[PDB]
């Protein structure tokens, strides 16, 4: 006897990666950055800078 | 081959922690990704040596 | 610092075990912001002495809420200011408020995730106080040792008490095999002997002396200023010319067991690792629900 | 009438820990 | 809190050799907020024995800038369990993520910064993993046990350290311990039969140099036999007492590495993060 055409499914679960990297940054440069120990003298600002 | 993968990014963000004295910021970004055919849609020859 | 574990597509209705989980402590390799559960794990059943040499090359941390996508975990060593955090109580007894928590490997009868799903097994470790947790392992390998010598059958001191309700210390060779911490048994009992037999090779006379006086007053002058008898310890004859096979330094011997002494000493646990604040609750924690603590 | 703006204030002062510490 | 260590004037020819120690442990003898670096300053070369026996009185302090005013400090541990801080790797071996790590005063001598400009030196020391500073103490007391990269010891604080070991191998000795004794014969026949006990037994064990010459009879019943057990004491003796032997011969540590994201190791002579245990 002839063979019915067939019908099937099927699935496919996701895959899950990341990316990341890192910013550190240093300790005596963030409050000339945050502007915490700015003193004000011509030498100061540009370390800022 | 014209599209043998589906992919998705999700949504940068960002997690920081204190160590190493300064500030040590950590990039994420969590993403997934899932074949989009059926049969193998990618290969290889391993040409030289 | 927080860290999350990639949680494989497990099954359903095993997930909701593995959520009975929110106090349980396991083991990371390094804090990374991205791990996955094929490798916070272990074989449900192995010796304990490894595992305890291993509860020290890694990290801790605790598990927060779970979720089908993943489950979170903070670890315990690193931070700041010593922060709050929950944990299940697993041990055999009760622990109370106000003291220290040690982490030792389930020496007892084991208890084990089978996530029979994607087939792996978690291990837990267990959650005692240091005041019983110093002499448990005691207790289990004084039990082996007087069953090694084929002695009497029992005397009746398998049972520890602690807040009234006494454990029974389940027979052995019922949950795990008997081979689950022999080697710990071996291991701790070889370095005794040792240790013994150097001291006395050192001092002969030791033994020979007074019953109860000779001895005591080598030690309180011993502990004492210098008197030591000049050179109390005696003089060892020479050794064999290193090509003999009977060749016995003592002082290499005596090396030998000082560092393998001390390798020991360290890893058997004994360190706080948190401490309990409980406050607005039950005074104490039975087994088997959360408590909240402080790490130290 | 008297829970939690300066009960507020008060409870969640908390999610500020950097306060850097770098110049 | 801040130690400030304050400093003299100074040659530049040497402030910008000082500079280059900004993560190396120093030696203090009180907290007090203020100190001068005469205060901390050690001899040269000399008594390895002695000086590890001196860190175990004054405690420790790392710096961590140095300006060519002041320079600033950080005690060690008084109030800090995660205080995280930076000390470069001054040993010899690299030291992976993971372990702890232990203060022991140099060897060979030569590493001394010396200042010609107040006539003043320092010692600072280096820092070993556990799994070694454990040998080293080792080696060490054990050699100068037998006076009843090698220097010699000088014989009046040997004794001292003698009579430290010995008192811990004496207290371990208990009417427990011969009961575990008269098994050597009963624990030699096992280590034959199965490959992880004949292991866990070393080579030169000096047990197996006991058991082949010396027969014991059956141990002789303690008073009281009926009502307490002597083996089960004994074990915890020997457990509390082996649990702190490293630091009445060595130093406890003090600090474990913790790296979140440069490789692992870090090869002696550079920088790298902690944080103190």
């Amino acid at each position: 006897p002839a063979d019915q055409p067939v019908h099937n499914y099927m699935i496919k679960r996701l895959d899950r990666r990341s990316l990341n990297a890192a910013f550190s940054i240093a300790v005596e440069a963030l409050g000339l950055i945050s502007g915490e120990n700015l003193d004000g003298t011509h030498i100061s600002s540009a370390m800022r800078l | 081959e014209k599209a043998s993968e589906s992919y998705f990014m999700g949504q940068m963000q960002v997690a920081r922690t204190e160590s190493g004295g300064g500030l040590h910021l950590q990039l994420t970004q969590p993403r997934a990704n899932v074949d989009l055919g059926v049969g193998f849609t990618a290969a290889y020859a391993a040409a030289a040596l | 610092m927080e860290v999350d574990i990639a949680l494989p597509t497990l099954s359903p209705g095993d997930l909701s075990a593995l959520q009975r989980c929110e106090g349980r402590v396991v083991f990371l390799e390094t804090l990374r912001r991205h791990a996955t559960l094929r490798e916070v794990a272990l074989p449900c059943g192995g010796d304990v002495l490894a595992a305890m040499a291993a509860y020290r090359r890694r990290f801790a941390a605790v598990i927060t809420r779970v979720t089908p996508h993943r489950m979170l975990a903070t670890p315990l060593g690193v931070g700041g200011r010593g922060q709050s955090l929950v944990l299940q109580n697993t041990g055999p007894f009760d622990l109370t408020n106000g003291d220290h928590v040690c982490l030792v490997p389930p020496l007892l009868g084991d208890e084990c995730l089978r996530l029979t799903s994607a087939n792996l097994e978690l291990r837990f470790p267990m959650t005692l106080p240091l005041a019983q947790a110093r002499e448990l392992t005691a207790r289990v390998v004084a039990r082996a040792a007087e069953t090694l010598r084929g002695g009497a059958p029992a005397r009746g001191a398998d049972v520890v008490f602690s807040n009234g309700r006494r454990y029974q210390l389940p027979p052995p060779h019922r949950d795990n095999a008997e081979a689950a911490t022999r080697s710990l048994v071996l291991n701790m009992i070889f370095l005794l002997n040792e240790g013994a037999v150097i001291l006395l090779s050192l001092i002969p006379n030791l033994l020979t002396l007074g019953a109860q006086d000779g001895y005591a007053n080598a030690v309180i002058q011993l502990g004492s200023a210098t008197r030591e008898l000049g050179q109390l310890v005696r003089q060892p004859p020479p050794p064999l010319p290193q090509d003999h096979a009977r060749r016995f330094c003592v002082f290499e011997a005596l090396e030998a067991w000082i560092a393998s002494a001390s390798r020991l000493g360290d890893t058997l646990g004994t360190r706080p690792v948190a401490r309990v604040c409980i406050f607005d609750g039950p005074p104490t924690v039975p087994p088997g629900e959360k408590a909240a603590v402080v790490e130290v | 009438m008297s829970v939690q703006i300066g009960n507020g204030l008060l409870m969640v002062v908390a999610p500020g820990t950097l306060t850097v510490g770098s110049a």
